[PDB]
C-alpha cells in the first residue's frame, strides 16, 4: 500500500487482473 | 515517419533512448499523465470516452 493507491473499482478498467496486495501494517497487528 | 510512428505507438518514448522497449498504449497514455501532473487513474475510469 505504500506503492500503490486506492482509486476507482473494477469494473471500469480494461485488463485489469487479480491479486492480493500486502499490507505492512497487516503483521502489526498479529502481535 | 513510419518508423517513428511504430515507435511511438508500440514503445512508448523508450526508443529514441536506446532499444526499442515496447509497452502498452493503455499504460503509455497513463505513464504520460504523470509527465504533465495528471494522475493515472483518470484513463482508466475514462478509456472509452
Amino acid at each position: 500500500t505504500d506503492n500503490t493507491f486506492v482509486s476507482g473499482n473494477c469494473d471500469v478498467v480494461i485488463g485489469i487482473v487479480n491479486n492480493t496486495v500486502y499490507d505492512p501494517l497487516q503483521p502489526e497487528l498479529d502481535s | 515517419t513510419s518508423a517513428l510512428l511504430a515507435g511511438t505507438i508500440t514503445s512508448g518514448w523508450t526508443f529514441g533512448a536506446g532499444a526499442a522497449l515496447q509497452i502498452p498504449f493503455a499504460m503509455q497514455m497513463a505513464y504520460r499523465f504523470n509527465g504533465i501532473g495528471v494522475t493515472q487513474n483518470v484513463l482508466y475510469e475514462n478509456q472509452k470516452l
